[PDB]
Order: structure tokens, then C-alpha cells, then sequence
């Protein structure tokens, strides 16, 4: 539904997925990083009912669903559910088919390599995106905040990476990764 | 008997005066680099809102 072949941006956290197009100041829509599945035996015939629900569908029908998060502490392990979320996100609600738009994804610098590799593989092989770029949260946070220099303490849902940047340069020896995030605060 | 002390004290003064006059002539002839500059500031008092950049 867009009138320009801008890049797409999709911030796939362990909590929620914020997505929209590049050049804007906000995601156009926010979806949970969830694929839901029924935990009950169907009783009635001709009720429709999906084998799995995606994003906002998973929360909307959650009364009888178990809701799973494909991403654990920032890393995707269930790529199949990620593909479902992305297809819904890009084609049904954001109305941007990746085939016609380059796509940028986000991740902690110490997020294990499989995350950036699998996300890149899926956008190129199941979505046919013309181009890809996996960006680092510390970089992204300083740009959003109007800084080139500072400490990015991302107290997000998954893992906190705590990464210092000076004059645009990484200072990797000073990174303190902490296994504490919003999901644990909720559990407490 | 005093002719030489006069001449010797004078030779010392003429040389010292020469050497000092040479460094004084340049000291007095040009003096801008030996001074200072305003070194002003920005303040941004006209910053009534956000900028056109995606970063603002």
C-alpha cells in the first residue's frame, strides 16, 4: 500500500515485534512475538479454528491457546514461527511485501550468531527480499536518541547487552552482557 | 689612562644594545600571533524545535 520502495524495518524482540517502513518515526503496527496454539479438544463441527494463530490473532483468541514466543532471551530458535509472524506482519497488516522492499532487522552484538544468520536466510529465501541488513541495538539506540557517543543500556524483554560507543566506535572490551530482562521481572 | 675603560665599557654596551635592538625590532614590528582571539560559542538560542534529520 506504500507508494515508494523504501526499506522495511522490523524490530523482533523476545516480547513484541515493532514494524513499519524505513524513514518513518514510528512502527506502523506492533505485533507480539507470538504464535498461539489451542490446548483444548474441539467439540463443535464447522467452527473454523486454526491450528495456530499469529501475532495479534494469538492474543485475540488466547482464552484457549497456549502462547509461545519463538525468540528466547533475544535469539530466534523457532524460525517457522518467525516466518509466520513476518508473513502476517508484512503482508496482512503493514501491507508491505518484502519482495519489493529491502529489510532491516535488529539484535544485541553478542546475540549468538545463529540469530543474525537465520534471520538473513529467511528473509532472502522465504520472502525473496531484494536486500538485507541486521543492525545492532546499541547503534540503533544512539541514532534514535540523537547521539554518537554514550552507553546503551537496553532494559528490554530478553537480554541486556550494555554497550558503550564513542564517536561512532564500538568499545567491545567494555561490554557487560547481563542475563536479566523484562521477562524475568514479570516472572518475579 | 682611562681611554680604554671607556672604549671597553662602550663596546660591551654597543653589542648588547645591538642584540637587544634586533629582537626588539621584531617584537614591536609585528604582534598579532602574540595576542589572542574571541573563541566564541554556539548556545543555539534559535532552537525552537526539532531538526529535519531522522535522528532529531
Amino acid at each position: 500500500d506504500e507508494d515508494e520502495t523504501t526499506a522495511l524495518v522490523c524490530d523482533n524482540g523476545s516480547g513484541l515485534v515493532k514494524a513499519g517502513f524505513a524513514g518513518d518515526d514510528a512502527p506502523r503496527a506492533v505485533f507480539p512475538s507470538i504464535v498461539g496454539r489451542p490446548r483444548h479438544q474441539g467439540v463443535m463441527v464447522g467452527m473454523g479454528q486454526k491450528d495456530s494463530y499469529v501475532g495479534d490473532e494469538a492474543q485475540s483468541k488466547r482464552g484457549i491457546l497456549t502462547l509461545k514466543y519463538p525468540i528466547e532471551h533475544g535469539i530466534i530458535t523457532n524460525w517457522d514461527d518467525m516466518e509466520k509472524i513476518w508473513h502476517h506482519t508484512f503482508y496482512n497488516e503493514l501491507r508491505v511485501a518484502p519482495e519489493e522492499h529491502p529489510t532491516l532487522l535488529t539484535e544485541a552484538p553478542l546475540n549468538p550468531k545463529a540469530n543474525r544468520e537465520k534471520m538473513t536466510q529467511i528473509m532472502f529465501e522465504t520472502f525473496n527480499v531484494p536486500a538485507m541488513y541486521v543492525a545492532i541495538q546499541a547503534v540503533l539506540s544512539l541514532y534514535a536518541s540523537g547521539r554518537t557517543t554514550g552507553i546503551v543500556l537496553d532494559s528490554g524483554d530478553g537480554v541486556t547487552h550494555n554497550v558503550p560507543i564513542y564517536e561512532g566506535y564500538a568499545l567491545p572490551h567494555a561490554i557487560m552482557r547481563l542475563d536479566l530482562a523484562g521477562r524475568d521481572l514479570t516472572d518475579y | 689612562m682611562q681611554a680604554l675603560l671607556g672604549a671597553r665599557a662602550k663596546e660591551s654596551l654597543d653589542l648588547r644594545a645591538h642584540l637587544k635592538q634586533v629582537k626588539k625590532e621584531d617584537t614591536e614590528k609585528e604582534n598579532r600571533e602574540v595576542g589572542d582571539w574571541r573563541k566564541n560559542i554556539d548556545a543555539l538560542s534559535g532552537m525552537e524545535g526539532r531538526k529535519k534529520k531522522f535522528e532529531s
